[PDB]
């Protein structure tokens, strides 16, 4: 029979477990057997508190590095504001060890754990990539609580050398499965940003995880969009409660917020389900979120069902994760057929946007070709544009099925006359359609200012298979 | 910085 931790404030997670049915149902695959043991994460931050007394024993010096001073120790830079206390907080959410009597639990307690020092400094194109790239036949998954400014005017991504590495990585790293790359989706909700002009959140190579406050509501700085995956539990108003996990200084915290604590939380019941199958690929390991994910009693406006029946919503993507239906999902998984790409480029000549623009296109996805799509994972519009001021846009993409993916949305301090060049707006929400058939791409001025521009290109690029599907909802 | 925490 299992026996649930008696960590101190353990009582206190009130995400990983409960009576209620507001939790990520943690226990559960906990009471299968798996809490993490053989599983290697790492915390892309400001560093990790090695010798924490609830990390220490789950401490990884092969997951950990110190990009910022070229050296392998990642331990924090101490100051008196405690700047450097992020990246050991998330550190905790994943693997902070159990029945110790110190703090509480982390999801995957018996987890390997280690961090990488970069953000402590210039976070340089090649900062990036050396921390992404960190031993990718070692740390299994990587969790990332950070990324572009969220000011709501900045349309900014991975550049070549972070591409490279995430190219790298899910291709020949984890043996060839392919490194688990978790990012949180943004803090810019207050600002009305997007997480699709976030390369890091909007590329196919993350798992983006937005967050849901203990009422089941959209926090104040959640960010929506398309690329967004799924959700985990994180703070709210001031009568809702926060994360638990491992603070700078050898302390404990009850009180970490943000899109920062649901990446970590989601790597840990990701280490959950690779324990239960450690064979599962990258794209595998999409599947199984999307399959799994829950979105009852998320409150949101924009719930949609998709071509397949699965709700999903720009605010959470298929919803909240579910260890236990994660990792019993995992055990008798199929690996998914290997990844294609089918390109198809839309426009034969530009076309001026003016108040509102509508493009449609019947495509056959690569029929008789052996890269023909059946079975969606990921799709892109790739779109460039000029625009006089960017923030007035929204785009939307319908699939063939009829689901409707707000590409972008409006952004008002987005004052930019530079547009968009051949940005990869993403969608999850069409995951498992069949893409072939008409696609309409809208792009509209949501603003009664006379802005003007024009779309010289638009590729829609499809990812996935022929072949596997299940049965819709 | 370039990237915010
Ligand atoms: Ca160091
Ligand atoms: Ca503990
Ligand atoms: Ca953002
Ligand atoms: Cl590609
Ligand atoms: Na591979
Ligand atoms: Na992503
Ligand atoms: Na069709």
């Amino acid at each position: 029979v299992y026996q649930e931790p008696t960590d101190p404030k353990f009582p206190q997670q009130w995400y990983l477990s409960g009576v209620t049915q507001r939790d990520l149902n943690v226990k559960a695959a906990w009471a299968q057997g798996y809490t993490g043991h053989g599983i290697v994460v790492s915390i892309l931050d400001d560093g990790i508190e090695k010798n924490h007394p609830d990390l220490a024993g789950n401490y990884d010096p092969g997951a950990s590095f110190d990009v910022n001073d070229q050296d392998p120790d990642p331990q924090p830079r101490y100051t008196q504001m405690n700047d450097n206390r992020h990246g050991t907080r998330c550190a905790g959410e994943v693997a902070a060890v159990a029945n110790n009597g110190v703090c509480g639990v982390g999801v995957a307690y018996n987890a390997r754990i280690g961090g990488v020092r970069m953000l402590d400094g210039e976070v340089t194109d090649a900062v990036e990539a050396r921390s992404l790239g960190l031993n990718p036949n070692h740390i299994h998954i990587y969790s990332a609580s950070w990324g572009p400014e969220d000011d709501g005017k900045t349309v900014d991504g991975p550049a070549r050398l972070a591409e490279e590495a995430f190219f790298r990585g899910v291709s020949q790293g984890r043996g060839g499965l392919g490194s688990i790359f978790v990012w949180a989706s943004g803090n810019g909700g207050r600002e009305h940003d997007s997480c699709n002009c976030d390369g890091y959140t909007n590329s196919i190579y993350t798992l983006s995880i937005s967050s849901a406050t203990q009422f089941g509501n959209v926090p104040w700085y959640s960010e929506a969009c398309s690329s967004t995956l799924a959700t985990t539990y994180s703070s709210g108003n001031q009568n809702e409660k926060q994360i638990v996990t491992t603070d700078l200084r050898q302390k404990c915290t009850e009180s970490h917020t943000g899109t920062s604590a649901s990446a970590p939380l989601a790597a840990g019941i990701i280490a959950l389900t690779l324990e239960a199958n450690k064979n599962l690929t990258w794209r595998d390991m999409q599947h199984l979120v999307v399959q799994t994910s829950k979105p009852a009693h998320l409150n949101a406006n924009d719930w949609a069902t998709n071509g397949v029946g699965r709700k999903v919503s720009h605010s959470y993507g298929y919803g909240l994760l579910d260890a236990g239906a994660m990792v019993a999902l995992a055990q008798n998984w199929t690996t998914v057929a290997p990844q294609r790409k089918c390109i198809i480029d839309i426009l034969t000549e530009p076309k001026d946007i003016g108040k509102r623009l509508e493009v449609r296109k019947t495509v056959t996805a690569c029929l008789g070709e052996p890269n023909h799509i059946t079975r969606l994972e990921h799709a892109q519009a790739r779109l460039t544009l000029s625009y006089n001021r960017r923030g007035d846009l929204a785009i939307h993409l319908v699939s063939p099925m009829g689901t409707r993916s707000t590409l972008l949305a409006a952004r008002p301090h987005d004052y930019s006359a530079d547009g968009f060049n051949d940005w990869a707006f993403m969608t999850t929400h069409s995951w498992d359609e069949d893409p072939s058939g008409e696609w309409v791409l809208e792009i509209e001025n949501t603003s009664e200012a006379n802005n003007y521009g024009t779309l010289t290109k638009f590729t829609l690029v499809l990812y996935g298979t022929a072949s596997g599907s299940l049965v819709p909802r | 910085r370039r990237r915010k925490r």
